[PDB]
């Protein structure tokens, strides 16, 4: 799927933060 | 095979893959653990324009897509079902649909978790007895022991009483309603008496 | 109640994709689903993919919820067959639709099964002895064969069908089945009490000494229902062809809405459609059904099927598809209808596997083709007698035009269950008197009489005693008017000793509508 | 007696996803009938149709200009149905049976599906009393 339930995913709600900081520092040489 | 049975049904072909994904996180016992690796690729894809290149792009090789999700979640300590979750969607160009599957991953995690989403409007707002009145006025309308979790707003033209809003359905027992509906009652009566 | 009961996952008219959580339903396998107002019964058509199903209902779908439990019967749609069947009415799924009790059942078979095979093929041509003469001349039926009835909105193939009963039911010994695949409902109820009447259906205690089977699927049933119920006829006659081992009668009435009620299943069963609007599947669906229709070295199947004609077009493809499974055709026309000739059977149209000089005869074989020679040349005059006038063909032509306006009148026949709306009486030909009788308008014995006595008469005596009767009346003219009324004496009272008689009716005051809609 | 016995219906909703072509796709609706009438928020009504695993195809009782992607869809629980009774004679109402001629609501009149399968076999007798029409052509 509905939309009224996917507009709230434009909100973080990750609770934890051990992926989006590792991948910016491994995502740059990879994709270079 | 013999997987845990998901708690309810759902539509196709990317609530199948949410479906699947906690049918694998259940047997794993890691249902809080995978909705929280979602969330982080949607935070994750919020960041980076190199990385929803690999979804949107038609133009990128398969190849370089399904070497670069899996060169990146070498490591991290990711969940094993994820990385594995990530690599099938990449071969096939499906990395689209994790903003749909998160979105179905939420009610199967929801209706796990047995709770319901409503939203109470009243008058005025409540006292701590009125709302434990409400609660188990309101616990009438689930179907199962689903702890309600309630939020509170406030409309005047509602003249006493409250409304649920489950976002499925609505029960109305303010008593705007109750008035109009008791003027509808009395004027269609003596339409015949 | 987890495993073995699937969930409706959505529904399209008379389409239900029930989903299953493992252990998927067969093909063609029957499910029952819980909690509808009536037996709501789905036969599985299709396993889509996904661990659902695609089903056809036998009822309808009115009141269905996308989450409802579909129990699995394990099986296909299973009908009572047997000697207990005789004298009752059947729908689709085999309930009894007489109000007479549950249907005592010798076995309970299934309604779908194969063909039966090669090596139990039958090849007897023995000839089937109507009494309709255009039948027994130009088209006559095989004894063990499969008749088609064609015509299209009311050309007369229920008022043949009914003929056929009337004559060849009666004096067979055999069983009958009836199965009213898609027509009216008044017409079924008529054929039962008709066949109260007859004592071929008798109710009660003397209820097995019936000769009849009715499996009604009539056209108010959704296409689920019309699309199985000549399976279900088939399934009753087969029980009697197999296990009982005897010479059956099979009349389905309107075989046409079976590959109808398919075409209507199809378009939403998800498929390209095939010509004019018809399902991909016209010709298997149809060929499978037919070829369930067979005499076999265990018994007989005498099939008389009608099969209706969409906008009178014989090109159709449902017409076509189904003139290939037929022994017999009968062709009945529109056109031959509205010139009063009735039964309107084409007899340039309608064939027979049996018009074969070693299988009828020589003399019989020989008559009939001099007939259809007759008719052709007088067809190929047509557009001369139409633009230019009956006055301009040759002498042999026109002797040709005479002989065949004969022969087109001496083919109709009054019917005996067409006398209730027509008052002339039925009139059984035997095959000899119809011989005897073309071969006289052939030779030219018969050249003296008028056209229109030979219309609507049994045989050639009864085309000299209505030429008597029709040329005595251009002679019938008596004297004085034969009174006998003008002041009769006491015998005829006057107007108010008349109106003195006549009872007074009660007229009660405004309808009363509003006091008995309170009632409830 | 109606006060004391009266329970505020829980109102199932539905938003409509997708209208245009006289038939409107309607999210939501878990629990709606095949065949049901529905209601939008425009006051028009609707037929739930076709069942589908992702949305509910309605056919729309009506202009189906007055309904917006994003309008609400309450089921009214009842399979399509008009009133029927002595109240409707001498009234004209329309396709749906709300009277059109002004005469104000349909008084002492009960509602019933416009779907009824037909009497079947043995409800039916044979027609013997006669209609007559007035036509002398047709009567003789
Ligand atoms: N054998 C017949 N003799 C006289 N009239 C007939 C005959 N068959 C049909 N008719 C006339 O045509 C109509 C159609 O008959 P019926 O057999 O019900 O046709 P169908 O089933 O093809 O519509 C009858 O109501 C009657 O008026
Ligand atoms: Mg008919």
């Amino acid at each position: 799927a509905d939309a009224k339930a996917l507009d709230e995913l434009r909100k973080p709600k990750f609770s934890s933060k051990y992926l989006i900081q590792h991948v910016s520092q491994k995502l740059i040489p990879a994709v270079k | 095979l013999k997987l845990p049975t998901a708690p309810l049904q759902l539509s196709g072909t990317s609530a199948q893959i949410a479906t699947l994904l906690w049918q694998v996180a259940a047997k794993e016992n890691q249902l809080d653990k995978v909705q929280d690796e979602l969330y982080q690729f949607i935070e994750l894809f919020k960041q980076h324009s190199e990385l929803r290149r690999l979804a949107t792009d038609p133009f990128v090789p398969t190849l370089v897509r399904t070497k670069i999700i899996s060169s990146v979640l070498k490591d991290s300590g990711a969940s094993e079902i994820t990385k594995k979750l990530f690599e099938a969607l990449a071969d096939e160009g499906a990395l689209s649909a994790l903003l749909e599957v998160t979105v179905n991953y939420e009610e199967l995690m929801l209706a796990h978790k047995k709770e319901v989403y409503c939203t109470v409007i009243t008058a005025e707002p409540l006292d701590k007895l009125e709302r434990v009145e409400l609660t188990k006025k309101a616990e009438k309308f689930v179907d199962a022991g689903f702890k309600l979790v309630m939020q509170e707003k406030i409309d005047k033209k509602l003249l006493g009483g409250f409304v649920i809003e489950f976002s499925d359905r609505r029960v109305d027992m303010s008593t705007a309603k109750k008035v109009e509906e008791f003027n509808n009652f009395v004027n269609k009566l003596v339409l015949s008496i | 109640p987890a495993i073995d009961a699937g969930y409706v996952s959505q529904v399209i008219g008379p389409v239900v994709d029930v989903r299953f959580d493992g252990e998927l339903p067969s093909i063609l396998s029957s499910l029952e689903v819980e909690g509808h107002s009536v037996r709501l019964v789905l036969e599985v058509a299709q396993h889509m993919g996904d661990n659902t199903v695609r089903c056809i209902a036998m009822d309808s779908t009115d009141g269905l919820v996308r989450g409802q439990k579909v129990v699995d019967t394990g099986s296909p749609i299973k009908v009572p067959v047997g000697r207990g069947t005789l004298g009752r009415i059947m729908n689709v799924i085999g309930e009894p639709v007489d109000e007479q009790g549950p249907i005592d059942a010798a076995d309970i078979w299934s309604i779908h099964r194969e063909a039966p095979e090669f090596t139990e093929q039958s090849t007897e041509q023995e000839i089937l002895v109507t009494g309709i003469k255009v039948v027994d001349l130009l088209a006559p039926y095989q004894r063990g064969g499969k008749i088609g009835l064609f015509g299209g909105a009311g050309v007369g193939k229920t008022v043949l069908i009914m003929e056929l009963i009337n004559n060849v039911a009666k004096a067979h010994g055999g069983f009958s089945v009836f199965a009213g695949v898609g027509e009216r409902t008044r017409e079924g109820n008529d054929l039962y009490r008709e066949m109260i009447e007859s004592g071929v259906i008798k109710l009660g205690a003397e209820r097995g000494n019936s000769k009849c089977t009715l499996v009604y699927g009539q056209m108010n049933e959704p296409p689920g229902a019309r699309a199985r119920v000549a399976l279900t006829g088939l399934t009753v006659a087969e029980y009697f062809r197999d296990i009982e081992g005897q010479d059956v009668l099979l009349f389905v009435d309107n075989i046409f809405r079976f590959t109808q009620a398919n075409s209507e299943v199809s378009a939403l069963l998800g498929r390209i459609p095939s010509a004019v609007g018809y399902q991909p599947t016209l010709a298997t669906d149809l060929g499978g059904l037919q070829e369930r229709i067979t005499t076999t070295t265990k018994g007989s199947i005498t099939s008389v099927q009608a099969v209706y004609v969409p906008a009178d077009d014989l090109t159709d493809p449902a017409p076509a598809t189904t003139f290939a499974h037929l022994d017999a055709t009968t062709v009945l026309s529109r056109s031959i209808a509205e010139l009063g000739i009735y039964p309107a059977v084409d007899p340039l149209d309608s064939t027979s596997r049996m018009l074969n000089p070693n299988v009828i005869g020589a003399e019989h074989y020989n008559v009939a083709r001099g007939v259809q020679k007759v008719l052709q040349d007088y067809k190929n005059l047509q557009d001369i007698i139409a633009i230019l006038g009956m006055d301009e063909l040759s002498e042999e032509d026109k002797l040709t035009v005479a002989r065949a306006r004969k022969i087109q009148r001496f083919l109709s026949q009054p019917f005996q269950v067409a006398e209730v709306f027509t008052g002339t009486p039925g009139k059984y030909v035997d095959l000899a008197d119809t011989i005897s009788g073309f071969q006289g308008v052939l030779t030219g014995k018969y050249d003296d009489l008028p056209e229109m006595a030979f219309y609507m008469v049994g045989d050639i005596k009864e085309v000299k005693e209505k030429a008597d009767k029709m040329a005595k009346d251009i002679a019938s003219r008596k004297e004085a008017d034969n009174k006998k009324v003008s002041e009769e004496l006491k015998d005829i009272p006057s107007l108010d000793k008349l109106v003195s008689e006549i009872k007074e009716v009660v007229i009660e005051e405004d309808d009363g509508l509003e006091e008995d809609f309170k009632a409830e | 007696e109606w006060e004391k016995s009266y329970q505020p219906p829980v109102i199932h909703l539905g938003r409509v996803l997708s209208v245009g072509d006289g038939i409107a796709r309607v999210y939501g609706l878990k629990s709606v009938q095949a065949g049901e009438l529905v209601c939008f928020d425009s006051g028009v009504k609707g037929m739930a149709l076709n069942l589908q695993a992702d949305h509910v195809g309605v056919v729309v009782f009506g202009n189906d200009s007055v309904i917006h992607q994003g309008d609400l869809v309450y089921r009214t629980g009842q399979i399509v149905n008009v009133p029927i009774g002595p109240g409707t004679l001498g009234r004209v109402t329309d396709g749906l049976g709300q009277p059109i001629d002004g005469k104000g609501p349909l008084t002492n009149v009960r509602s019933s599906l416009v779907e009824v399968k037909a009497p079947g076999i043995i409800a039916r007798q044979s027609v013997r009393e006669p209609l007559f029409t007035g036509v002398k052509a047709v009567d003789a």
